[PDB]
């Protein structure tokens, strides 16, 4: 997780990479906020 | 014809989506797709 270079060398399971485009892992943009949407109904139910 | 679309499907992505835990169990099965990955990109490439 160094560096791409590393990231590459690690895929590979070896320490010299020869030339060429290797594909390593995914980028994925990571949420920043939680965001919960409930109706506004306050009523408890008549569970008890 | 003389070529496809080429195609390239990612395992944790699709199996499992964005599921940390699915990734841990799908983490028992071996290697099974890189081995997918592998052969989806030699496909790929054999396209050019
Ligand atoms: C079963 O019933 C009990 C008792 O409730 C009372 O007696 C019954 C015979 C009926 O006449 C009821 O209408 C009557 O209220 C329930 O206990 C009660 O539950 C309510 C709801 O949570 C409690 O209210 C809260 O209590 C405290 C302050 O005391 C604060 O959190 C709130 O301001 C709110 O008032 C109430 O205190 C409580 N009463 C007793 C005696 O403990 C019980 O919940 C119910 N069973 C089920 C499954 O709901």
């Amino acid at each position: 997780a160094l560096d791409p270079l590393s990231e590459t060398k690690c895929t590979l399971k070896s320490f010299t990479v020869e030339k060429g485009i290797y594909q390593t892992s995914n980028f994925r943009v990571q949420p920043t906020e939680s965001i919960v949407r409930f109706p506004n109904i306050t009523n408890l139910c008549p569970f008890g | 014809p003389v070529s496809m679309t080429k195609t390239s499907v990612d395992c944790t992505m699709y199996i499992c989506g964005d599921s940390t835990e699915c990734s841990n169990l799908l983490l028992q099965y071996g290697s099974f797709c890189t081995q997918l990955n592998r052969a989806l990109t030699g496909i790929a490439v054999e396209q050019d």
